[PDB]
Order: C-alpha cells, then sequence, then structure tokens
C-alpha cells in the first residue's frame, strides 16, 4: 500500500526501467564512442 | 605528334606510401587524336604511367 512510485516514474535522465533481468534503458547521459570499418568496395575514385 | 596546350593540374590526394600513393589529374586540350609520353623533371618524384 505505502509503496510510493517505482524508479520507472521517478528516475533521472528520462530513463526507462524494467525487470527479468533488472535493466535501466535509454539514460540520456554522457557520450558513445564508435569505430566503423566499411569495405573498400563501397568507394569510387575522386578522379571519376 | 599530338601537341597539348592550355593544360593544368590538381592532386586530389598524396601520401609517402612507397608504392604510388600519390594521385594527380591534368586537364588538357590537344591538336589531334593520338598517343602521348609522360615524364617527371624532378628526381624526388617518380611517376607510374
Amino acid at each position: 500500500k505505502e509503496r510510493g512510485a517505482s524508479l520507472q516514474h521517478t528516475a533521472p535522465f528520462g530513463c526507462q526501467i524494467a525487470t527479468n533481468p533488472v535493466r535501466a534503458m535509454n539514460c540520456a547521459v554522457g557520450n558513445m564512442p564508435i569505430s566503423i570499418d566499411i569495405p573498400d568496395a563501397a568507394f569510387t575514385r575522386v578522379v571519376d | 605528334a599530338p601537341s597539348l596546350t592550355d593544360m593544368s593540374c590538381e592532386v586530389p590526394a598524396c601520401t609517402h606510401s612507397s608504392d604510388f600513393g600519390g594521385v594527380a589529374i591534368i586537364k588538357y586540350a590537344a591538336s589531334k587524336k593520338g598517343k602521348c609520353a609522360v615524364h617527371s623533371m624532378t628526381n624526388a618524384v617518380t611517376i607510374r604511367e
């Protein structure tokens, strides 16, 4: 009865929270480094 | 032989890569159709073609 509001409704950074397993999702905080190595066949020569 | 005139050049990319890593393009106009020889006056820069 006296439960209050679960973290899904109260947590910072607009995140969503779920169970099985317990997870936080989509916290809008910090940044994400990425490296991508696309095949050399995707290019075409600048002289063409 | 074919004679060029009004030619000019660009180097879209270059690297020190031992194996012809530099590429260049020359615009031209010429007096006829034919076959034309190319060479580099500077010994520090070898040309593949």
